[PDB]
């Protein structure tokens, strides 16, 4: 009641809740540029 | 707006020093260094000197801790700002005759301001404006008509404060606000029939406190209990129906219909 | 061996190792042969530390398009020059005892000179 509330936070994920906050999959590909090529690139295609 | 006697200390210089490394501090700044590179890259600083920081528009993070400063009149001459962060717990008030001149700033954070009052009239034509932290706000006093026209805020907290008053004609336009938290309250009058216009919004907390219930007060909040029970759920972890009830008698709020 | 923290120019350097089109850069490097140029010929010439100017004494004539240099500094040991070219519109003073020895001058311009006083025998020894 008066003076006593939780400490802590949670989340409140709800159906009906506001659609900008589920949460996306965003997948950061860092493509870490590092000093090691690969002569594998691409399959160069096998046509017919 | 050159002016001379403007640097008492050396703090600056010693900064220049660690991160130029030049030869001596008496060296300015060349025109050729300043016209060549536009961005300066040294995160987390502590720098210590306040003055100078005008003519550097790569303003970005102002740590202010200075225990010899007592002035908070050197932000009277900035005319050219579109981002702002600051970081004080007993600043109390800015100089003024800088919103009129000024229509480019977008961004603003505010945390633990003690702004006592704000000009009456002033946000009317900048409307602009959109974004305002009033998170843990010490707004004790306020203008009448605050945010009528002001519908694009996002978060509005009063929590902590002795907002006695409303402003005059607000509820007429409040067809788009997101969120408006009302609980801790500590008002001494109000006038009839002012919160029962306050239908359109989504979530209220007025609820779980030791308050007056005597009706026709507990109306409104019934009505929107019956209009939105399946909405409010409460974030600390427990049964939501049983959550909000009329305080006082603790009877039941389904019993109780509210003569006359 | 390189060294770090040694030159402050940064163009002035670039110009002097680029426009002379040496022959490789395995060569040596000196003060004697390298400091053959007395007169600084660079467009938009902005060096302004000229303090300890003392190991340097070849030099005679200094270009400057640095209207922002107003420093006195450029005037309180230099007495070896013979000509005159700075674009300092605020000279409300000229720096006294430099005429101790300029005799090698031949011209000089000053324009825009708003001294509307002028001291006792400062032509007098300008035989």
């Amino acid at each position: 009641g008066f003076n006593c509330y939780f400490p802590l936070q949670s989340y409140g994920f709800q159906p009906t809740n506001g659609v900008g906050y589920q949460p996306y999959r965003v997948v950061v590909l860092s493509f870490e540029l590092l000093h090691a090529p690969a002569t594998v690139c691409g399959p160069k295609k096998s046509t017919n | 707006t050159p002016i001379k006697q403007i640097f008492p200390d050396d703090a600056f210089a010693e900064t220049i020093k660690a991160n130029l490394k030049k030869k001596s501090v008496t060296d300015a700044v060349t025109q050729n260094e300043l016209n060549s590179i536009d961005q300066i890259y040294a995160p987390d600083s502590d720098i210590k000197s306040v003055q100078g920081i005008q003519y550097l528009p790569n303003v970005r993070s102002l740590k202010l801790r200075s225990n010899k400063l007592h002035d908070i009149s050197a932000l009277k001459e900035l005319t050219n700002l579109t981002f702002l962060f600051l970081n004080l717990n007993q600043l109390q008030s800015l100089p003024n005759g800088v919103f009129d001149k000024l229509t480019n700033l977008k961004e603003l954070v505010l945390v633990e301001n003690q702004l006592q009052s704000l000009p009456d009239g002033v946000f009317d034509k900048l409307t602009n404006l959109t974004l305002l932290h009033l998170m843990v706000n010490q707004l004790q006093s306020l203008p009448k008509g605050v945010f009528d026209k002001l519908t694009n805020l996002t978060e509005l907290d009063l929590s902590y404060n002795q907002l006695q008053s409303l402003p005059e004609g607000v509820f007429d336009k409040l067809t788009q606000l997101k969120d408006l938290r009302l609980y801790q309250n500590q008002l001494k009058s109000v006038p009839d029939g002012v919160f029962d216009r306050l239908t359109s919004l989504q979530y209220i907390w007025l609820h779980d406190n030791p308050w007056d219930c005597t009706c026709p007060g507990i109306r409104y909040l019934s009505e929107w209990i019956n209009k939105h029970s399946g909405v409010v759920r409460s974030f600390i972890p427990l049964w939501a129906p049983d959550s909000a009830k009329c305080s006082g008698s603790g009877k039941p709020v389904r019993s109780i219909i509210c003569p006359t």
